RNA sequence: GGCGACACACGUGCUACAAUGCCCACUACAAAGCGAUGCCACCCGGCAACGGGGAGCUAAUCGCAAAAAGGUGGGCCCAGUUCGGAUUGGGGUCUGCAACCCGACCCCAUGAAGCCGGAAUCGCUAGUAAUCGCGGAUCAGCCAUGCCGCGGUGAAUACG
RNA sequence: UCGCCUCCUAAAAGGUAACGGAGGCGCCCAAAGGUCCCCUCAGGCGGGACGGAAAUCCGCCGGAGAGCGCAAGGGUAGAAG
């Protein structure tokens, strides 16, 4: 889901981080 | 979207506040949407510039985060052949 | 004579309240809710009887009384159908059964309606009668949802011995008719 | 189980079954069953009636959902009825609200193509 | 009359918030989620929210920053 | 104010229609480059964007970065569905004098079209095509899915 | 055009002509037939989900303007419907 802003995969693709992709640990 | 600023034009407010003591006349222009709806002087008209002319917009509560020029469309469109 | 809570609620509460509100001098001048008749406009069964029968037993379950088919009076090529053709069900119920239905109507079904802000107060006849539309029929406690095929509704007519549509406005208000102010 | 305005989802995980309500989505889903204290991976098939009651009582209250909040959302757009702003006119003309590109695309609000030709 | 209609048994039915009687109908007892004569939704009124107004909050949210004040 | 207009038409693309797939958690393995009018370790508030602190670094020393596809475990079970993410409501953050016209993110809720594409049409012969992430220029910010580079895994076929 | 049916011409009995004014027929129905028992229409105004000028439903008002297989006339709800 490279364009969904609610996945670790979409957050990768977008670049930014957040709740669905924390800044590690 | 500001939070700790939440600004209005100083010059818009200067003209708006010194013409707010005990009443006024609706003759008041501007040149900047940049501002914000401003509570008080609700029963007022602010002639906003749309790039071409000054459109008299009217305030009647209801409006807030919408500054001015949203009440002043700059384009016309109107139709596409139809 | 059975019993029925709404029936009692009419006599030992709603009844004397009317004699106070309106000051009727006779025991019969008081508005008496009688005859509630359910009708289903069934164009859906324009050309189907197994869709009409399913609507029959469905209705028989919520009123405890078999409905009767109505037939088209004339013929309208503008929207099919000829003289015959079972187009519409209808069951009349007065006494006992009318109350048992009216209870589950007000005290189960009506609140089970999506959103629902209350019955229309302008939906009054002018001769002391009331009518109300219904969409889904699954709002009745005897309907089990997972046994339906189509969401067909019904019109409901509640007849009353009142004169004006005020004395009825009052009579039903007391019985528990939510009127959206 | 007729939770809010709906009942549909049977044998399909309560954290997922919840999603099938306008107002729940995915975040409020697990948030509701951790706050109600119910196992998310359950059958949804009418399990313990008590869990279902607590769930219903919490969910249906708390926040607005289903037909009620659809009405509120539609009313928030009705806000820009009156003598409203620019954003209202975009809801009027049927065009994209967020000032995007309308020269091409914008089909999700404009609808399928009409083709003028000339 | 005889030999067609369903019969009408005594009273018992379960509400999602409490109790209900009457029943009759055909089934002995049935379940009802959204209760009625009890209390929720237009039965004593339980104002779930209030739908915020901009004259109040947004004049005190944008106005929370009273830097533009006076 | 406009270059951002929108009844429409074409090009180059990005994201998909799913199960050799999606989600969550854990755990590995790169290169090439950029930074002390900046990169910002580690703590603290915060669901998060981010804010408070604050160490090291004129940088094969410190930081940007954990590479991602992979592997392990678990969950969905083929249905517009935990596929897909458009559109829209609400709430926020950051740069900026200021983001209505027109900024990027974050969070809640919506969840559209699409179930693999007519006539046509394109690329590639070995590290190649396909797929996966990383860096830089411009740059306050950014509409970058673009362009210029970096490496990861790694086909098929060529009679003629 | 040529037989049959209806209305007018037709001069308040019947009858009455013209290459006068207008229309129908050459069938249909085993129920649209017999009888017994029930029932009352069209419209107008309100009320009512989908449902509109007309679909079914409730309510008043409505002596017959409906209906009576098909032309027209006569008749007809105290029925022929
Ligand atoms: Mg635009
Ligand atoms: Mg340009
Ligand atoms: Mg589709
Ligand atoms: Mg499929
Ligand atoms: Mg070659
Ligand atoms: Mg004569
Ligand atoms: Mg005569
Ligand atoms: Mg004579
Ligand atoms: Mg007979």
């Amino acid at each position: 889901g490279k364009g969904d802003r609610r996945t670790r995969r979409g957050k990768i693709w977008r670049g930014t981080y957040g709740k669905y992709r924390p800044r590690k640990k | 979207s500001l939070k700790k600023g939440v600004f209005v034009d100083d010059h818009l407010l200067e003209k708006v506040l010194e013409l707010n003591a005990k009443g006024e006349k609706r003759l008041i222009k501007t040149w900047s949407r940049r501002s914000t709806i401003v509570p008080e002087m609700v029963g007022h008209t602010i002639a906003v510039y749309n790039g071409k002319q000054h459109v008299p917009v009217y305030i009647t509560e209801n409006m807030v985060g919408h500054k001015l020029g949203e009440f002043a469309p700059t384009r016309t469109y109107r139709g596409h052949g139809k | 004579p059975l019993d029925v809570a709404l029936k009692r609620k009419y006599y030992e509460e709603v009844r004397p309240e009317l004699i106070r509100r309106f000051g009727y001098q006779n025991v019969w001048e008081v508005p008496r809710l009688e005859k509630v008749v359910i009708n289903q406009g069934l164009g859906e069964a324009k050309e189907d009887a197994r869709i009409l029968e399913k609507a029959a037993q469905e209705l028989a379950l919520i009123t405890g009384q078999k409905p009767a088919v109505t037939r088209a009076k004339k013929s309208i090529s503008n929207f099919k159908l000829r003289k015959g053709m079972p187009i519409g069900l209808r069951v009349t119920l007065r006494r006992d059964r009318m109350w048992i239905f009216l209870e589950k109507l007000l005290n189960v079904a009506l609140p089970r309606i999506r959103d629902f802000r209350g019955l229309n107060p302008n939906s009054f006849d002018g001769r002391g009668n009331y009518n109300l539309g219904l969409r889904e029929q699954l709002i009745f406690p005897e309907i089990t949802y997972d046994m339906v095929d189509a969401l067909r509704g019904m019109d409901i007519a509640v007849v009353t011995t009142a004169e004006t549509d005020e004395e009825a406005r009052a009579l039903l208000e007391l019985l528990g008719f939510p009127f959206r102010k | 189980a007729r939770i809010a305005g709906v009942e549909i989802p049977r044998n399909k995980r309560v954290d997922v079954a919840l999603t099938y309500i306008y107002g729940i989505g995915k975040a409020r889903a697990k948030e509701a069953l951790e706050k109600t204290g119910i196992n998310p991976a359950t059958r949804v098939k009418d399990l313990t009636e008590a869990e279902v009651v607590r769930l219903r009582e919490y969910v249906e209250n708390t926040w607005k959902l289903e037909g009620e909040l659809r009405a509120e959302v539609a009313a928030n757009i009705k806000r820009l009825m009156d003598i409203g702003c620019y954003r209202g006119l975009r809801h009027r003309r049927g065009l994209p609200v967020r000032g995007q590109r309308t020269r091409t695309n914008a089909r999700t609000r404009k609808g399928p193509r009409k083709t003028v030709a000339g | 009359k005889e030999g067609i209609h369903p019969k009408l048994v005594p009273a018992r039915i379960i509400c999602g918030c409490g109790n209900v009687i009457e029943t009759y109908s055909t089934k002995p007892e049935i379940y009802v989620e959204v209760c009625s004569k009890c209390h929720p939704f237009y039965t004593g009124q339980q104002r779930f929210v209030d739908t915020e107004g901009r004259v109040e909050r947004f004049q005190r949210r944008y106005g929370d920053s009273y830097r533009k004040g006076r």
